[PDB]
């Protein structure tokens, strides 16, 4: 039963390393959550730092890209850095050759290449992980990517990635349904975050202090992520209504 | 037993069988003993042979005039790192004008063998080896296992039966060490120590192999019956 | 099953056995910890003394990169030694291209994706040390410790080794008790005391202490190691919290 | 070409001309020589057309790769980056380079990067072939710590004068203008500065 | 070669002439110096025209490849960036001076690139041996928002200088206009200045008048079969 | 390591065969059959198509019979991927003949220089050999008229009359009973159909089951063509040699 | 020393109504002395026809690398390529060899078999292609052919016509020329007849 | 960090099968199911969106591709397989095409090309077959419209109309019968379209369904005027609204 150990086919036709790839994805046992404005993508994911000992600042799995371009990442965190690392390198040789910033759905259709190779290819394995590029791209507008073991990847109205992303995804479905447009008609980016926020705990059913969460926020021109005040003022608002 | 086939595989509690076993290597080789004082350090070795007609297997390599060890285990393994630190002892003399430290020559010896421990097709060195050496900060005595492990002492052990020179040198450690300005002295001590390793067979004029190293004394090597003094 | 004999395999759960079975030789070995103090880090590690044979403050354990990163680690030492010379090329090539030496955060990554690399293939074996290390930058002080999967995080404290449960109970009444901050020179006495209160899980034979430490006030960012008389004033203390 | 950057209290200008010559023939009168490798890291280029660009082009590629990994570099590592290209590759090089930055901890830099391949960190710097005729102006007028305002007349003068002697230089004297305030374009046309 | 390129209100115009030479003599008197390179983005070369016309071909094929890669339209910063860093790489061997002019999402533009791999940006350029004659005409007579009409005449009048004052440059005149949100169209032999006139005489000979040693049939088809 | 996964195809089994060549061959005893007739004034080459369905385009249609130049001929009997890689190379060998000798391959030359790369492949590199056998039809000055197959052993042989792919055995039988030296094209022609029509797994053989080829020196003015028949001239064929 | 000229030689291929024409001499020399009478420059590989002047190696070197290509294009397209086709295969192949070029002079001449039409091509050693509609010239007498030419070329000349022209054209230009001439032969291309001749002219 | 794979993981079984082609081919089988028809006037190629989310954009996502102005190509199996031969088979027509020849490759020598990618991750060091089966239809000058299949192996076959993927077996049997040589591509569209119904489970528009034409020349999609020569691609992918109107007349 070696057809399990490496990237070959099984009888089935099925990939089993990357099967269980994708069941390192859940390791970490936190759930991510993305979303669309008008002029902006608010992507918001559980942030859990169990040890006291940690240094809470340094826990996280949003990474800046480049200026436009973030990354939130389901997944161990070696193999976060590991994609995040190499999608830098990319978006920075992409600008330097073509005379501009690398696109969201151009560096996420990248990086699923690169994991498809993995899934074709024996020598390497495929990164444990599932990746969500988000930006504000100068040409599409608001911009939801994501990349899985497979080297599947596909845009997105919303997206939830976790061990209860259906929860969460079901709750988005049913949001869209009612409203009949693709994004959260909304002027600003404040008022996104905090509907990301109400929404992941409605479908989580639990509330969040400052520390639970992480926020990363799409505008154009740049990508930056929220710090634990800026978060506070966001959770504020949202029990203030 | 699965996780032996190959030194790249750890097992289920941690541990590299290829090492170990290379260790194994070096307990079925024939004893040699390092000691030191503040002044000199002496290397002391049982040769083997493989029968009566044969000659006895050297034991002990120089590697530069202030340098040198004697083995135990695969003697081309000993031969190639001795080589390697021929050479990192010449490159330090022929570019800083500098004679390599005994500290750093145990350093350079443990990231070689490492290299062999991590990585698929090779195998690890299957020999250990004690270097003394007089260096700007003294007499030195190194033990190196093929694990990378090395390790600085003022005497020491290695190969089959080495446990009883060991204990012994653990006993009369306060008084070798004060050994200061008498070679011969130290070297008694050194053939008294590998004494208490033997069983059977005696020290004959060409079974023992000492090699000193000191303050005014270069790296040399003692056989035949250059030795028969201490007999 | 099978899935554990070879580096970089999943298993059914989502798991690399290899990487678990390095984390066991890490487990197996001494202890060793990092505290961060107010204006820096300090590094402390227990040594064995298997033999009388051994000299004493000779066969030194913890390493330099740069002259502001301190690097501790337990587990095989060979393996750690090769993990550092690693470091000091990052280090070095980091200076070279930016003139600035290294920032800690950009150095533990620089280790970080070292050793992710090692569970990548089947032909190399995973790192058998967790790595405990730090230093001071233009952003102050840093502690960080690596994991052998090439996990990494930031730390108030750390600790790793066969002792490591003991280590950290230690270090989260520190946390409690001093949320202000610690001194570097209470840093020093408190690595000394955590070490010797560790030593009851590898009490069989005796130990030798060895602290290191970078501190801005203290060692103008620079890493030294603790001597002398500052060495013996830890080690009184942490003698005397002991009895 | 006429180049120069000047640190003041506020932070740092860069300042230029605007004539690329091909011999004789002005090949483009109206050059932009103050190119950005950072949000607040410029450099004047001299020399070879190609070559600075070819540079500068890769630093800003080093830089932004530098920013999504370790955060904004110092304009002392950007200077580094400049120097490594320049003294590694000298033998098929031709550049003459001038960086200037503002950080709030180090306020405004200075470095000057000519043909060898050797930085120096200076008060102010000048280059180019036009430069040649305000040494001795430049040494002269120069003082630290000036305002802003000042140090818009130190360099529109001072090009005036590297203008007026020097074929090679001409056209416009842009200036790129960097402090915590943030980046602000100035542009000088001849009318103005000839009659000073 | 007299090659230029100008801005206008909503646009950018490119023009060249039809002349190719091997030292004194002429090669070709209607050769397209506009080249291809995406539909919205095109070149006009100076120079060694083998290296030019390569160049440009090759660009335009990895531009093909990298707009079908990621599904956008090409920009001409992309052009110009793969341009300049192949020609620099060749360090002027590569002997092609290139206009680069075209319309994608971020706008209208216009460059210029040397064969050591230098580029300028410019509202109103010109190249080759008539780029003197050709600059001469755009300095007495452009000016912002010029209307499409306007820029026709302005752009041919200064290939046009190029034509009669320089001897490099001859023959017609080629046009091609790049405006937003329009097609591009490319206009070739925009001008025909230069018709020869109706010969003298025809010196069509009698049949028979060269003699001929022998005659035979070639066989081009493949197997004259059974 | 990687050690683990390694099938090891290059090494022989204890009685001294190579199991990879072996196993191909048994994948080449499935393919449809292809049978190969020299006759005094040319070669006969045909061969039946395996995948029968009405949807297929067969006047475009080329899974067994290819021209490597104008004097030789193939016909395929295995993996058409594995042949296609092959062929290529033989087209190249052909042509760098041409280029430094200015005379077309020899056919034997071009035969032996494919059989190497076959052998090779069982020899050393640890990949798995290429599931094909060929025959190989041509024709030169020296030797004339020529068949020749190859396997994935890389041993080439020469013959008057040969079939490879499936039912060899029973195929080769006819070809021994009626095959004469003295014999015709048209009489070839004749009894290539004729065993495959016996040997075929199919009920009937029909037009749009076969390819079919003829090198004959019966060109005008004594040069030699290659002809691949056309779907409706296999039609025509086949009703004047009265199998349909 | 200027390897273009040192066997010296001529091609030049006219356009006329519904054929093409295309021509060349004989000489092949070492500089002053003339060595061969009888070296062709003029190929064909299929119905596309190749002149090539220049030096002879190349153009012996650059005859068998086309009939290579054109071998291997034909066994994989199922049929004889284009002159179209066929002058970009030319300059591709050429331009690869950019910095340690070819010393050649090539000129395409043939019919479209499909839409019928003539076309003509010549180029530098580089590969840059000049796709006349009337006339194309090569080799060391190119000022002689370019004047001969320019002056007796018509358009929609019948083919028995042109070839009164074309031979005018080269033979004359041959005779101002030293390296030129010992020889010419001149190929009347229409879709499905192809004459060769060879001319009478001075042998020195 | 070594690629120690230089040996074959595809290797003969003792019974003669290539067990990871066969393989790769029940995968294909897994997949949705594509189709492709061929006309006189011209070829059609379909196959059904299944969106993974209906928060999934299956705009984003397409699964017929151009590979050239003249070509195009559908699939079914693994979708990030079929990703990365198109972007092999547009950039091999460019470098062992175009770049020699000037014009676009033929139709049956970019399959070739295709082809021989796919037989090479059959026999060389260290990789799996793709898992994917191709259609390509195309036109060029001299072969006019055609439709290739390619399979696992490396095999490809000219059909007149095929279908690959889940209901295969049912759909090349519902071909088979409406299937003529006098066909215009407006009824192959519409049988195209019909065909397809039959595998598809739950909505049936042109949102969830892609289809895509090999035509005539489209003059107006080209970007350009002033060359008589370029008529522009004979590729063209239906608008969402395009398939409904024909959806209408079903
Ligand atoms: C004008 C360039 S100038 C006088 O330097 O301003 C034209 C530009 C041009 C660009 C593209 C094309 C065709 N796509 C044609 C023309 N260039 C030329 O006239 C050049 C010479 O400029 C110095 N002509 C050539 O390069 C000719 C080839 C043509 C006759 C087809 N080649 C050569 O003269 C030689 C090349 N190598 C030699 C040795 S000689
Ligand atoms: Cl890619
Ligand atoms: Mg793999
Ligand atoms: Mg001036
Ligand atoms: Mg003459
Ligand atoms: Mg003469």
């Amino acid at each position: 039963g070696y057809d399990r150990h490496i990237t070959i086919f099984s009888p089935e036709g099925r990939l089993y390393q990357v099967e269980y790839a994708f069941k390192a994805t859940n390791q970490t046992n936190i759930n991510s959550l993305a979303v669309r404005g008008k002029d902006c993508t608010v992507v918001i994911s559980q942030k859990k730092v169990p040890d006291k000992l940690l240094d809470p600042t340094t826990v996280s799995y949003i990474f800046c890209i480049s200026r436009t371009i973030g990354m939130v990442v389901n997944g161990p965190i070696p193999d976060a850095r590991n994609a995040a690392l190499r999608a830098k390198a990319e978006a920075a040789e992409f600008r330097y050759k073509y005379g501009y910033d690398m696109p969201c759905d151009v560096l996420a259709k990248r990086m699923a290449n690169l994991s498809q190779i993995y899934t074709q290819r024996a020598y390497m394995r495929p990164l444990g992980v599932i990746l969500t590029f988000v930006s504000v791209d100068e040409e599409l507008g608001p911009s939801i990517y994501k990349t899985d073991p497979a080297g599947y990847y596909v845009g997105y109205k919303a997206t939830a990635t976790g061990p209860k992303q259906q929860e969460i995804t079901t709750n988005l479905e049913n949001h869209f349904k009612k409203s009949k447009i693709d994004h959260i008609n909304e002027e600003s980016w404040e008022k996104v975050v905090e509907f990301a926020i109400t929404h992941m705990i409605d479908a989580l059913g639990t509330e969040f202090s400052k520390n639970d969460l992480e926020v990363g926020v799409a505008t154009k021109d740049k990508f930056f992520t929220l710090s634990a005040e800026n978060i506070e003022e966001r959770l504020v608002a949202i029990a203030e209504q | 037993n699965n996780y032996d086939g190959d030194t790249v595989t750890f097992s289920p509690t941690g541990r590299l069988f290829q090492v170990e076993y290379a260790l194994e290597a070096i307990k079925q080789g024939s004893v040699t003993v390092g000691l030191r004082s503040n002044t000199h350090a002496v290397l002391v070795a049982l040769k083997r042979n493989a029968d009566e007609l044969s000659s006895y297997q050297k034991k002990i390599i120089k590697c530069d005039e202030h340098m040198g060890l004697s083995l135990a285990g695969l003697a081309p393994d000993a031969r190639v790192l001795s080589n390697y630190l021929r050479q990192q002892c010449n490159y330090s003399s022929l570019v800083f004008n500098r004679k390599l430290a005994v500290e750093r020559a145990g350093h350079l010896l443990c990231d070689k063998a490492q290299k062999n421990t991590q990585s698929y097709g090779g195998r690890p060195y299957g020999v250990g080896l004690l270097i003394i050496g007089y260096d700007k900060s003294g007499a030195h005595l190194l033990e190196f296992q093929p694990s990378g492990n090395v390790t600085e002492l003022y005497g020491t052990a290695i190969g089959a039966r080495s446990q009883g020179a060991k204990t012994y040198l653990e006993r009369t450690l306060d008084t070798f060490i004060k050994i200061d300005g008498n070679p011969d002295e130290l070297i008694k001590a050194g053939v008294e120590a590998i004494s208490q390793s033997l069983r059977d067979e005696s020290l004959t004029v060409d079974n023992l192999s000492i090699a000193i190293v000191g303050k005014d004394t270069p790296f040399t090597i003692y056989d035949g019956e250059a030795v028969a003094k201490y007999i | 099953t099978g899935y554990d004999l070879s580096n970089s395999v999943f298993s059914p759960d989502g798991r690399n056995f290899q990487v678990e079975y390095a984390v066991k030789a890490v487990e197996n070995g001494t202890t060793s910890i990092g505290i961060k103090c107010n204006d820096g880090v300090v590094f402390a590690v227990e040594k064995l003394i298997t033999s009388k044979l051994l000299v004493p403050q000779k066969n030194v354990k913890i390493q330099v990169v740069d002259r502001h990163i301190g690097c501790v680690y337990s587990g095989l030492i060979p393996d750690g030694r090769h993990l550092v010379n690693r470091g000091r090329e990052e280090a070095a090539s980091f200076k070279k291209l930016y003139k600035t030496p290294i920032p800690i955060p950009a150095f533990a990554d620089r280790l970080g994706q070292y050793v992710q690399a090692h569970t990548l293939y089947n032909s190399v074996r995973p790192f058998g040390v967790s790595t405990i290390f730090g230093g001071v930058d233009k952003n102050g002080a840093h502690l960080y410790m690596l994991e052998p999967s090439g996990s990494y995080w930031g730390y108030k404290g750390a600790a790793t080794g066969k002792g490591r449960q003991s280590a950290k109970a230690e270090l989260e009444k520190l946390v409690d008790h001093h949320p202000e901050g610690l001194s570097a020179r209470e840093a020093v006495k408190q690595a000394a005391k955590i070490i010797y209160l560790a030593h009851e899980d590898n009490k069989e034979k005796d130990f030798e202490l060895e602290i290191s430490w970078c501190s801005l006030s203290e060692t103008n960012g620079l890493h030294k190691f603790v001597k002398g008389d500052l060495l013996q004033e830890a080690i009184d203390f942490a003698q005397k919290e002991i009895n | 070409t006429s180049i120069m950057a000047v640190t003041f209290k506020d932070g740092v200008i860069l300042g230029a001309d605007s004539r690329t010559t091909t011999g004789a023939y002005i090949a483009n009168r109206v050059t932009d020589k103050l190119t950005r490798v950072h949000d607040k890291i410029w450099c004047c280029r001299s020399g070879s057309a190609a070559d600075t660009q070819a540079i500068a082009d890769i630093v800003q590629y080093h830089l932004e790769l530098y920013t999504s990994q370790y955060g904004t570099p110092s304009t002392e590592t950007a200077a580094s980056v400049f120097k490594e290209l320049c003294y590694e590759n000298k033998d098929n090089l031709t550049a003459g380079i001038i960086v200037a930055g503002y950080d709030d901890k180090n306020k405004g830099e200075v470095y000057t990067i000519p043909l060898g391949g050797s930085v120096h960190k200076l008060p102010y710097a000048i280059a180019g072939s036009g430069s040649t005729f305000i040494y001795g102006y430049c040494d002269k007028n120069f003082r630290e710590n000036m305002s802003k305002e000042e140090t818009v007349d130190f360099i529109k003068h001072s090009l005036s004068q590297a203008i007026k002697w020097d074929g090679s230089s001409g056209g416009v004297i842009r200036m790129v203008v960097l402090t915590a305030a943030g980046v602000e374009r100035l542009i000088f046309y001849p009318d103005e500065y000839e009659q000073l | 070669t007299t090659i230029a390129g100008l801005v206008f209100q909503d646009g950018v115009i490119l023009g060249a002439d039809t002349r190719a030479t091997n030292d004194s003599v002429v090669a070709d008197k209607s050769c397209e110096k506009i080249h291809f390179i995406a539909p919205k983005i095109y070149c006009c070369g100076a120079g060694v025209a083998a290296d030019a016309e390569a160049v440009t071909q090759l660009i335009g094929s990895n531009i093909e490849l990298h707009s079908l890669y990621t599904s956008r339209e090409p920009r001409v910063v992309s052009a110009l960036q793969m341009l300049k860093q192949h020609l620099f790489k060749y360090q002027g061997h590569i002997g092609a001076y290139l206009i680069v002019a075209g319309v994608d999402p971020t706008g209208s533009h216009l460059f210029s690139i040397h064969a050591h791999g230098s580029t300028d940006v410019g509202y109103y350029l010109s190249l080759g041996s008539g780029s003197l004659a050709a600059m001469a005409v755009l300095e007495s007579h452009w000016k912002q928002d010029l209307t499409k009409e306007e820029a026709i005449k302005l752009a041919s009048d200064a290939i046009q200088a190029g034509i009669w004052n320089d001897l490099g440059s001859g023959s017609n005149v080629d046009v091609c206009v790049m405006e937003i949100g329009k097609d591009a169209e490319y206009l070739r032999n925009y001008l025909t200045p230069n018709v020869r006139e109706e010969k003298q005489k025809s010196y069509k000979f009698p049949r028979g008048t060269t003699a001929v040693l022998k005659e035979s049939i070639v066989n081009i088809c493949d197997i004259q079969e059974e | 390591g990687s050690r683990r996964y390694d099938s090891r195809t290059t090494i022989f089994s204890p009685e001294g065969r190579l199991y990879q060549v072996e196993y191909a061959l048994e994948s080449i005893s499935h393919a449809g059959t292809a049978i190969g007739i020299m006759a005094s004034d040319g070669i006969v080459l045909a061969a039946e198509r395996k995948v029968t369905s009405t949807l297929l385009e067969q006047d475009t249609s080329t899974e067994k019979l290819y021209k490597l130049n104008d004097k030789i001929a193939v016909a395929v009997a295995g993996l058409t991927a594995d042949a296609e890689i092959l062929i290529n190379t033989a087209r190249i060998h052909a042509q760098n003949y041409l280029k430094t000798y200015n005379e077309d391959i020899p056919v034997e030359i071009l035969v032996r220089r494919l059989s190497d790369i076959k052998q090779g492949y069982t020899q050393h590199g640890g990949l798995r050999p290429f599931g094909v056998s060929f025959i190989y039809a041509g024709y030169d000055d020296r030797y004339g008229y020529q068949l020749y197959t190859s396997n994935p052993s890389g041993n080439y042989t020469g013959w008057k009359a040969i079939s490879v792919g499936a039912n060899t055995s029973a195929a080769q039988t006819l070809l021994q009973m009626d095959y004469k030296d003295d014999m015709k094209v048209d009489d070839a022609i004749e009894l290539a159909l004729k065993t495959l029509s016996k040997t075929t797994d199919s009920s009937a053989l029909t037009y749009d089951r076969l390819e079919f080829a003829t090198i004959r020196k019966g060109a005008n003015d004594g040069e030699v063509y290659q002809k691949i028949f056309k779907p409706q001239e296999i039609k025509d064929i086949l009703v004047k040699t009265g199998i349909t | 020393s200027d390897p273009s000229s040192i066997n010296g030689g001529i091609v030049v291929a006219m356009t006329g109504k519904d054929c093409v024409a295309i021509a060349c001499d004989l000489r092949l020399g070492s500089q002053s002395l003339g060595v061969s009478n009888k070296f062709e420059k003029i190929f064909h590989y299929g119905h596309v026809f190749l002149g090539i002047t220049g030096l002879a190696t190349d153009v012996t070197t650059l005859n068998e690398m086309f009939r290579y290509k054109t071998n291997l294009y034909k066994l994989k397209e199922e049929r004889a390529i284009e002159p179209e086709t066929f002058t970009q295969l030319v300059s591709s192949s050429l331009y690869e060899r950019r910095f340690g070029p070819y010393f050649v002079g090539p000129v395409v001449a043939g019919i479209n078999s499909k839409s019928g039409k003539p076309f003509i091509a010549g180029f530098d050693l580089i590969g840059c292609i000049d796709e006349a509609k009337d006339f194309i010239v090569s080799g060391t007498a190119s000022d002689q052919l370019f004047g001969m030419c320019e002056s007796l070329y018509e358009p929609n000349l019948e083919p028995e016509d042109l070839f009164e022209t074309i031979s005018q054209a080269l033979l004359n230009a041959a005779d101002r020329d030293a390296l030129s001439g010992w020889g010419a032969v001149v190929y009347i291309i229409k879709k499905d007849e192809v004459v060769k001749r060879y001319l009478k002219m001075r042998q020195d | 960090m070594t690629d120690r794979y230089s040996f074959s993981l595809t290797t003969f079984s003792p019974s003669g099968k290539l067990g990871q082609i066969d393989y790769a081919l029940t995968a294909v089988k897994q997949g949705v199911t594509s189709l492709g028809i061929k006309a006189t006037n011209g070829v059609v190629i379909a196959t059904e969106k299944k969106s993974s989310s209906p928060l999934a954009m299956s705009e984003t996502l397409s699964k017929v591709s151009l590979l050239t102005p003249d070509i195009g190509a559908v699939y079914s199996g693994m979708g990030p397989d079929y990703r990365v031969l198109v972007d092999k088979s547009r950039k091999v027509a460019h470098t062992s095409y175009k770049r020699i020849y000037g014009e676009y490759p033929p139709t049956k020598l970019l399959v070739s090309e295709v082809a021989k990618i796919m037989q090479e991750a059959t026999q060389s060091g260290g990789v799996r077959p793709f898992g994917v089966s191709l259609l390509i239809a195309g036109h060029d000058e001299f072969n006019g419209f055609s439709l290739y299949q390619v399979d696992p192996s490396g095999s490809y076959f000219p059909w007149k109309a095929t279908a690959i993927g889940k209901g295969s077996v049912a759909a090349k049997t519902f071909l088979e019968k409406r299937w003529n040589d006098e066909l215009e591509l407006e009824d192959a569209i519409h049988i195209a379209l019909l065909t397809l119904k039959e595998s598809v489970e739950g909505e049936f528009n042109g949102d969830t369904i892609e289809l895509a034409i090999i035509g005539d020349e489209n003059p107006d999609l080209l970007g350009y005027t002033g060359i008589p020569t370029d008529k522009g691609p004979r590729f063209r992918k239906l608008t969402s609204q395009e398939i409904n109107d024909r959806l209408e007349a079903l």
